[PDB]
Order: structure tokens, then sequence, then C-alpha cells
């Protein structure tokens, strides 16, 4: 794990393809709270209990409140420098037929905002919805999405659940379904999208550099993708303000915000 | 494959 930008820019100036993999740390100089301690709360409950199968089957609208908050947050963001020199790497290379692709665990369509087009929303999106009846997704950017979550979402703890009606919580406006709608997010516990998954796939086998931007490794499975990269012997280098539990796997490691130091790394 | 934490 060197720190070494000149390192690392000498396998930048040659690489053909770019995979870089995010996680929330990308967007936390947005102004979008990681998971990671205090972030990964909202009212009593932690972030990865409410976005589970389980919590939402039993109480959907404490779970839209959630995101209801999220999507109405994400409002006023705006990318960070993080996201634009990302965005901006891509354009410049395509134009050399060198091909950069950012694959994200974040739901926050910040890396879309920012420019970038070669991205895989491996976990989905905050700004989409499917129908838990007939499985339709839509985008939507309502706001509110439903009249009902109007001034909710308050995060604070000791806030009682807006507690809405199933049938005035998001409802599916398909011909003749009438749905409960869910955020259009994986949760922990649910698979994939298998497609999306070969896509990653195709990706980590064909790229010759990977950067790994804010990400816990800690998440499964996108914990796994740089590490399969690094094991197939291309440089890895991860952007992160800590080390973490696969930092020893990676080429290179450069500490802080990643804000700060993508733009001089992807210049 | 499952997200997990
Ligand atoms: N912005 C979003 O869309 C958003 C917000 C919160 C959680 N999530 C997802 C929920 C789930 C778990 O979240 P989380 O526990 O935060 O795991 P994560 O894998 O997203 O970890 C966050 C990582 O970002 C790091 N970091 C924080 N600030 C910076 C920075 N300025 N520059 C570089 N790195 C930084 C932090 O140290 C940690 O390693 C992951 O899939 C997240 O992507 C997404
Ligand atoms: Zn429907």
């Amino acid at each position: 794990p060197s720190s070494s930008m000149a390192d690392f820019r000498k396998f930048f100036a040659k690489a053909k393809h770019i995979v870089i993999i995010s996680g929330a740390g990308v967007s936390a100089e947005s102004g979008v709270p990681t998971f990671r301690g205090a972030g990964g709360y909202w009212r009593k409950w932690q972030a990865q209990d409410l976005a589970t199968p389980l919590a939402f089957a039993h109480n959907p609208s404490r779970v839209w409140e959630f995101y209801h908050y999220r999507r109405e947050v994400m409002g006023s963001k705006e990318p960070n420098a993080g996201h634009r020199a990302i965005a901006e790497c891509e354009t410049r290379l395509g134009k050399q037929g060198r091909r950069v692709v950012v694959i994200t665990q974040n739901i926050d369509e910040l890396h879309r905002k920012a420019g970038t087009k070669n991205l895989l929303e491996i976990h989905g999106s905050l700004f989409k919805t499917r129908c838990t009846s007939c499985g339709v997704v839509a985008e939507n950017y309502k706001s509110p999405i439903c009249p009902a979550l109007s001034g909710k979402g308050a995060p604070e703890p000791g806030t009682q659940d807006a507690s809405i009606p199933v049938e005035k919580l998001p409802r599916c406006e398909e011909a003749g379904c009438g749905g409960l709608l869910r955020p259009h997010v994986v949760w922990f516990g649910e698979n994939l999208d298998p497609a999306i998954l070969e896509e990653v796939d195709r990706e980590l086998a064909h790229c010759d550099l990977c950067l790994v931007v804010g990400t816990s490794s800690v998440v499964y499975p996108a914990a796994m993708f740089a590490p399969q990269v690094a094991a197939r012997g291309v440089p890895v280098a991860e952007f992160n303000t800590e080390t973490t539990p696969a930092t020893n796997r990676f080429r290179f490691h450069f500490q802080g915000p990643c804000g700060t130091t993508l733009p001089e790394a992807l210049a | 494959a499952v997200k997990c934490a």
C-alpha cells in the first residue's frame, strides 16, 4: 500500500479501462452523511435495520418516512469535487477511446447529477420506485412523493412515527394495479439484480486499473469487487479517510477526503 | 448475491 501519487499517475496515464468503485464516502463532502457511526442512525433506529425486507413488510410507513427524508435531503445536494473529477475524467478519456466506469454502492444519484454516463448503481436509486405487486420500476423525483409524507421523516430520536395508513403511502399508478410502492433500493438480505451483477463482472474482468473510493469495504458483495481485480494482478488504489479491512489487499492507499485527493489523482 | 453488512 503505497501513498505515492506519482506511481499511481504512471498507471493512470496508460490505463485503457478504469473501474471506479464508490461508497457513501464519495458523497460525504456533499453533505450526505454515511452510515458510519452517527449517520447510521435515524430516530432510535439503525439504518442497517430499517433497510431490510423485515422492517418494510411490518412497518412500510416508518421505512417510507426514512426514505422520504433522504429523498428530501438529497434535493438540496450538489456533487462535490470528487464526483466532478470522476465525471470529467470519464469525458476526457472517452474522447481518447479509453473507458471509465463507475460502480456505486450509493443510491443518491450524485454521480449522475455530476455528468457521469458509464454508471452501474448496484443498490438501486433513492429516486426510483418499484411496485410490490406488479414489479414495475419508475423514476420518481416528486417532492413530496406522496401528500401524506409532507413534513414527515424527522430524524430526531423521540419523533413518533407518522403512522401513515398503507393506502395513503406511495401507490402504483399503473393501469389497474394500485399496489404499494417501495423504494427501488436493494435492502440488506436482498439479492442484487443478476443482470447488474453480470455487467459488474464484465467490467471487473476487462479493467486494467481500479479505484475504490469512499467505501468501507464491509458491504458484500461489493466489498469483494476490488479484491478480485487485485487478485488478477491489477493495480487498485484506495481513496478513503480511513484504512478499511481490505486496505492491505490494495496497491495504493491515499488517505483523506476524496474531494481533495481525487481531483489531483484524476487530472 | 445477497446484500450484506
Ligand atoms: N450517499 C448515499 O447514497 C448513501 C448514504 C448513506 C449510506 N449509503 C449506503 C448504505 C451502505 C452502508 O453505508 P456506510 O456504513 O456508510 O458504508 P460505506 O461502504 O458507504 O462506507 C463509507 C466509507 O466512506 C468513508 N469516507 C467518509 N468520508 C470520506 C471522504 N470524505 N472521502 C473518502 N472516503 C470517505 C468512511 O470512512 C467509510 O470507509 C452502503 O451501500 C452505502 O453506500 C449510501
Ligand atoms: Zn403496480
